[PDB]
RNA sequence: UUUUUUUUU
């Protein structure tokens, strides 16, 4: 930053002295400079790093340099020329003044223009970055495969020497190495998917968006987040992505999972917060007018609204469990804000989720993940002591418990019972089983509470006796064996590094035995060999002696 | 003019004492010998002075 | 009107007017109707460089004078501030204004002449009703009036008033009725060119200098005289002229001693040596002051060519009718040749041909004119030698080649020597004393060497004892003769200058003529050659380069500038054009081919190939060696009068080559180019003074100036704007052709210093500005730490 | 509102 400082300032100056307007090879010429400038800190970074020896001290690698760098880099330069181009957008496109809409047109002709130069810019920055540090370094053992042809980067030709071919196993720790180039990929995709829709912004005249504009900026974060799972920072991004475009449960899941990642992204608590803490934020009255919107379709509607009702309502219910105080009337606890009574919002879920579970399991799911991340965030809330047994739980959690358990075993009970055995090819319906009983043992303390809870234990022997009375397989029985698989599968990745399940499902006993074989990394996102590629059916039966080991060893002392 | 007239008489007889040929940018083109020449003729006129 | 008055506007006033020293005038400082004060105006007008002040002014009756040296030029005082308060102190420009004393803080120093305008401090403004008062005058008549000062020291205003006859000389034709005509139209200028030449050059006898006698190696007479830098610097002297060296006095009677120039100054030495022709009349050797130098001005460069235009406009046998009915400008029916075309175009142990050069071998020999324009770089040479050893080999007969330059005479020669042709190079009687790395070919030196019987005792004798009886004379002059002719019909190929083929020894006609560079010559000068009774003549040049200096401006203006190649492209002759290059890197090459080529020429070199690998020198763009420091300084007026210079430039361009330096480049591969004069003398010994490291490092530098630099590369060459003024005026520097011949002198990387404001005002430094800017070289500030500048480059419609 | 170079019996 001491070197940086002046061209900050002086990017600064460029946006205050409006000359821009003008001279675009101003401009040009000083991201000309800055892309030279910040490509040369960055590989002096890289060299000075691997000429280090690995019988130096971890504490002496400065890890935090090149992300230091990248960051600067888009929060300070990229991101900066974005925000006066948008500027400068709003400006003519709100210009309140009686002038002819052609003048107007020819304006946006010309931020097309200039824009469409800008983002090449920056694209050809990072694209240029990630290809240099796949050529002057071999990737192959710490990224997927996948990774390397979605980025194109098999067409790009190797020239290392062979002595220069670094000896760094997959999950080497020692080697500084291995992570340095993770963040950097992880930031390069960030940015990249950032940029994206970013210009999705631009080149749309009005303000209405779609999602079928946002696939690419999707697509690289997918990766993006594949290449680092722990960064909260990326899943809040495509919160974002999703908030924009009005799609809210999967926004809300999205950013739970950000902020309860090992590392923990402000800006997720800050969005989370505006939705769900501050009465007066616009995101709040966005959620309260979609969802009396909601109500009036479902009472006026020719048809059912099935989805919306589904992931709308039950954010209802979420925020009337989890903050009784913004919602539910002063006067009229029993109803929200806007009148809207709890106990047909209630039922109107659970019959409209009974009835269409098929077509938006995901969306339940993503309910599932909200619901149990609910108690987390709720006792990372207090302020005072943190809870340790059930005695000092308060009345509200109490409540929120006995709410949640009323859903699991609602939804286990109309959901997974009747829908296992004929959709074996739908994973989520176990694999949400597999994540109930993984977190009810990974913290002892609902744990404790469900041995309590009559409705839940109720449901899961039901679920135990007809997944034995069905005999799914002539070999299936209650075995204390842990079942071991060759990977990972999808709830394993998307439940990964998340703390309320240890960050792991450890429903399986297969993490180091997974790590021992070949394409071990690979294998650990549910992409293997097609050799070990079992089928879905397998999978299910799989899933089920996991579950039904883990239910039983949930109930013997229910 | 007597320059004019000495053009013409200098460009027919260097069309008659020569073969015939067509160019590559397809200007007609006459064939001559080096070692034959012709001298254009001069006149007379006067000359400016120091 | 009092003695004390202006002698422009006669303003009475003696807070406003200053005597000039030289003329004894009084002269204001007012601007009215004038870009600048008179004072000034007449000094550059008149030379003069000397003023004084008036006695009733508050200084007093003073003479300007500096304080450590003592000159008395005025465009070198300055005023510093001293440390003192209220205390100014006299000091010239260089070196007083920069050798550093503690006594005054130099930093401040300003020249005494600040916008064309000296100090209000050392002479104040006029009045209002003053200036009323007095008569206007406009520059036209500042300058007629001025004009008569030098025959008439009495005239005034009114006095004059002359109707001097100024006719209005014929402007040049592109197609003549005639060659009576021809001659008429170019006759008076060449006259106007020839006086005017033999007027400034006998202006310039030098008188009572201090000559230091030394023997030779040939047991000549050397006569070296020390003269000012001033003078030596303003002296317009090759090696090898001839002058006469008279002294008269009592302490020695009168003696005449003519001899030519063996030694110029340089950055070693400012000795001129004279080395003096054998004579009867020993030198004086036992003296060394009282002499006077006057050259001998020579005619014989425009009688010649006189005598070339009586031959084209009287010998019918003089031309071919084809090339005479071209030169005409006439239409006539295109015409070909009955030669054989050679089975491959490439000759065998020398340069092997591309596409480009192989259409130019191709298309020559086959008819009696064409036109071949080559960019820098290209190497016509290898071309030029080709086309003469084929036309030589199909038609076996002597030929002719001429280039205005002797310098590129001389390399032509040699590469026509390493194609194993025979070549005799015909050297200038005055130049015969010069040596060259062709000097074996030189035809003095075949007849000298070839010499057999008689001619071996007459050379000896010569050498001996300088002069012979009359008899002996003509014997050996005809026997010398005799021999000249042998060697020249026993030659293949003669070398001559295209000055040189207008002398009488080269009495026979040549039919095969190959004329090159020829922009770099007015159209006599190739005209010279091509009346010897030829039919093909093949002409080598490139437009787009600085071509002949024409020092009368009347002859400049009616068109004696437009050579031969030229004209001909204006008459619808379209040249064949090699479109490949092969010096300066594509980053370094995409302006000039874009602007003045269309963009048509093309890389012959790959970007690796013009890369130093490992370079630590801060381009602001790592991998484009091309940068545009910015500089803020002020313009100044150097010793000359007339030229300019500027001292932040020349800091800036010091720091620059130091900064190359430690980035390992030798100082072979650097040189300075400056398109003014005096800009060029300060750079050098500034260089010479403030070298940060050793200054043998830094003298080794070549300096020079645009023109002088025109046909030669470097590894790296910095350029300087110099030009930086409120007005935003340039100057000479309006014309595109010197831009284009300064950037492709350097082949990896090019810097590039002035003050943009200034230059933007020029549409075509303007599109420089743009690209320089849009390719993020646009900086400003401090080499190490440069930053991009922000000046408004495009005006605002 | 122009200052530079070529040539020379």
């Amino acid at each position: 930053p001491t070197a940086f400082n002046g061209i900050k300032s002086q990017l600064n100056s460029i946006l205050k002295s409006n000359q821009l307007f003008q001279d675009y090879a101003l401009l040009n010429g000083f991201l000309a400079f800055v892309h030279s400038k910040l490509n040369a800190a960055i590989l002096t970074s890289i060299e000075s790093q691997c000429g280090k020896s690995f019988a130096a001290d971890l504490d002496s690698f400065d890890q935090s340099s090149i992300s230091s760098i990248l960051d600067f880099s888009w929060e300070s330069v990229h991101y900066p020329i974005f925000k006066w181009f948008q500027m400068w957008r709003n400006y003519i496109l709100f210009e309140k003044e009686n002038k002819k809409q052609q003048t107007k047109f020819i304006d946006f002709r010309k931020m097309n223009s200039k824009m469409l130069k800008f983002f090449k810019t920056v694209q050809n920055f990072y694209v240029n970055v990630i290809n240099t540090v796949y050529k002057k370094y071999d990737i192959s053992v710490l990224l997927p495969k996948r990774i390397i042809q979605d980025l194109k980067l098999s067409d790009i030709e190797n020239t290392t020497n062979v002595g220069d071919i670094l000896a760094v196993k997959t999950f080497n720790s020692s080697s500084p190495l291995a992570h340095l180039i993770p963040t950097l990929f992880h930031r390069c995709l960030l940015f990249l998917g950032t940029a994206y829709r970013y210009k999705t912004l631009l080149e749309e005249i009005s303000n209405k968006y779609s999602i079928s504009n946002f696939k690419k900026s999707l697509d690289f974060f997918r990766l993006a987040s594949l290449v680092l799972p722990s960064a909260g920072e990326t899943y809040s991004q495509a919160g974002a992505i999703f908030l924009q475009t009005g799609n809210l449960g999967i926004a809300v899941f999205n950013f739970v999972k950000g902020m309860m990642t090992k590392m923990p992204s402000p800006v997720s608590i800050k969005n989370f917060g505006a939705l769900m803490v501050d009465n007066k934020s616009s995101l709040n009255r966005s959620l309260h007018t979609t969802i009396m919107n909601t109500y009036l379709q479902e009472s006026k509607g020719p048809r059912t609204p099935a989805k919306e009702i589904l992931e709308f309502y039950f954010l209802g219910l979420f925020g009337s469990v989890w903050s009784p105080t913004s919602w539910r009337d002063d006067t009229k606890p029993n109803q929200l804000n806007n009148g809207i009574k709890l106990r047909h919002l209630e039922n109107a879920l659970y019959e409209t989720m009974s009835a269409r579970y098929l077509n938006n399991i995901k969306t339940i799911f993503h309910n599932l993940i909200i619901t149990i991340g609910g108690f987390h965030l709720l006792l990372k809330r207090r302020s005072d002591v943190s809870a340790k047994t059930l005695k000092d739980l308060r009345s509200n959690e109490l409540d929120y418990l006995n709410f949640a358990f009323k859903y699991i075993a609602h939804i286990l009970n109309d959901i997974v019972k009747e829908s296992w055995s004929e959709n074996p090819e739908v994973s989520e319906i176990l694999g949400m089983v597999r994540i109930i009983n993984c977190w009810i043992k990974a913290n002892p303390m609902v744990l404790q509470y469900s041995q309590s809870n009559l409705e839940f234990v109720n449901a899961l022997a039901y679920l135990i006796n007809d997944i034995v009375k069905k005999k799914p397989s002539p070999s299936f029985s209650i075995t204390e064996h842990i079942p071991k698989r060759t990977y990972w599968f999808e709830e394993d990745l998307m439940v990964k590094g998340l703390s309320f399940v240890n960050f792991q499902l450890s429903d399986f006993d297969d993490y180091e035995k997974i790590l021992e074989m070949d394409h071990s990394l690979d294998r650990l996102i549910g992409n293997p060999p097609l050799c070990d590629k079992l089928s879905a059916s397998s999978e299910m039966l799989l899933r089920l002696q996991a579950v039904v080991n883990i239910s039983s060893q949930l109930l013997q002392n229910n | 003019d007597k320059s004019f007239r000495e053009s013409e008489k200098f460009n027919n007889m260097m069309l008659k004492n020569g073969t015939k040929e067509e160019s590559e940018n397809g200007r007609e083109i006459i064939r001559t010998n080096f070692n034959k020449t012709v001298y254009a003729s001069r006149g007379t006129g006067e000359l400016w002075s120091p | 009107a009092s003695d004390n008055s202006c002698a422009y506007c006669g303003i009475d006033s003696a807070k406003c007017v200053i005597k000039c020293n030289s003329c004894k005038k009084w002269f204001c400082n007012t601007k009215n109707g004038t870009s600048s004060s008179h004072i000034v105006n007449h000094l550059v007008l008149s030379h003069h460089n000397v003023v004084s002040l008036h006695p009733d002014s508050d200084l007093g009756d003073t003479v300007l004078e500096c304080y450590n040296c003592g000159r008395k030029n005025v465009f070198l005082l300055g005023f510093v501030s001293a440390k003192s308060e209220a205390v100014v102190v006299l000091l010239c420009r260089i070196p007083c204004a920069q050798t550093k004393n503690a006594n005054w803080d130099t930093d401040q120093w300003q020249p005494l002449i600040e916008d064309r305008q000296l100090l209000s401090w050392v002479a104040e403004q006029p009045t209002e009703e003053e200036k009323l008062k007095a008569r206007l005058i406009t520059p036209s008549q500042i300058s007629k009036l001025e004009a008569k000062w030098r025959s008439n020291k009495d005239a005034t205003i009114n006095d004059i008033d002359a109707p001097e006859e100024q006719e209005a000389i014929p402007p040049l034709l592109l197609r003549y009725q005639d060659a009576y005509e021809y001659q008429r139209s170019y006759g008076p200028l060449i006259k106007l060119e020839a006086d005017y030449d033999k007027q400034l050059k006998e202006s310039q006898a030098l008188e009572h200098i201090s000559v230091s006698w030394s023997l030779a190696l040939n047991n000549r007479h050397l006569a070296s005289f020390t003269l000012s830098t001033f003078e030596s610097n303003e002296l317009k002297v090759a090696i090898g002229d001839e002058m006469i060296l008279w002294y008269s006095g009592m302490q020695h009677p009168d003696w005449e001693g003519r001899g030519y120039i063996v030694r110029l100054p340089n950055s070693f030495q400012d000795t001129f040596t004279l080395e003096l022709k054998p004579s009867k009349t020993p030198p004086p050797t036992h003296l060394t002051t009282g002499f006077t130098a006057e050259f001998i001005w020579k005619g014989t460069s425009y009688d010649r060519m006189q005598d070339a235009l009586k031959k084209f406009a009287i010998d019918k046998k003089s031309i071919s009718g084809y090339l005479y009915y071209k030169i005409l400008g006439h239409q006539v029916v295109d015409i070909s040749f009955d030669v054989p075309l050679p089975k491959e175009f490439s000759i065998p142990n020398f340069a092997q041909l591309n596409s480009s050069q192989s259409n130019a071998v191709s298309h020559v020999l086959q008819r009696p004119l064409s036109l071949i324009q080559g960019p820098p770089g290209t190497g016509k040479t290898v071309t030029s030698a080709t086309i003469v050893y084929h036309l030589s080999k199909i038609h076996k007969d002597r030929i002719l080649v001429c280039a205005p330059s002797n310098v590129a005479v001389d390399h032509l020669a040699a590469k026509l020597r390493d194609l194993g042709l025979k070549v005799v190079r015909l050297t200038a009687k005055s130049r015969e004393d010069v040596e060259s790395s062709v000097s074996n070919l030189a035809l003095h030196n075949l007849v000298g060497r070839g010499a057999k019987g008689e001619l071996k005792n007459l050379l000896k004798l010569k050498d001996e004892v300088g002069e012979l009886s009359a008899s002996d004379t003509k014997r050996f002059v005809k026997l010398v003769r005799k021999t000249e002719a042998e060697i020249l019909n026993k030659a293949d190929v003669v070398c001559c200058t295209c000055v040189g083929a207008g002398d009488k020894r080269l009495d026979t006609k040549f039919r095969t003529v190959l004329i090159d560079e020829s922009t770099q010559a007015s159209e006599p000068e190739c005209l010279i050659p091509i009346v010897k009774g030829a039919k093909q003549v093949i002409l080598v040049g490139d437009h787009q380069q600085l071509g002949p200096v024409i020092l009368e401006r009347k002859a400049a203006d009616a068109g004696l500038k437009q050579s031969l190649f030229e004209r001909l492209i204006s008459l619808g002759h379209v040249p064949i054009r090699l479109e490949v290059q092969y010096r300066m890197n594509p980053y370094l090459s995409e302006f000039p081919s874009n602007m003045f080529y269309e963009g048509s020429l093309q890389n012959g070199v790959t970007i690796e190939q013009r890369t130093v690998p490992n370079s630590k020198f801060p381009w602001p763009i790592r991998g484009i060696p091309m940068m545009f420091w910015a500089n803020y300084g002020r313009e100044e007026i150097s010793a000359n009068g007339t030229s300019f210079l500027n001292r932040i430039e020349a800091m800036n361009c010091e720091r620059i080559i130091t900064k190359l330096f430690r980035d390992g480049v030798k100082p072979e591969q650097i040189g300075v180019i400056t398109p003014y004069e005096g800009q060029r003398a300060y750079i050098l010994q500034y260089m010479q003074m403030n070298g940060s490291l050793d200054k043998d490092l830094y003298i080794k530098v070549e300096v020079a100036s645009v023109d002088a630099f025109q046909g030669r590369e470097k590894d790296y060459i910095i350029l300087s704007c110099v030009r930086a003024n409120e007005q935003q005026a340039i100057g000479f520097l309006r014309d595109p052709r010197r831009l284009n011949v300064g950037l492709t002198r350097a082949k990896y990387g090019l810097v590039i210093l002035g003050n943009p404001r200034s230059l933007a005002r020029n549409t075509l430094w303007n599109h420089l500005l743009i690209h320089f800017r849009e390719k993020g070289c646009l900086v400003e500030g401090t080499l190490d730490n440069l930053q991009l500048c922000t000046v408004q480059l495009v005006r605002p419609q």
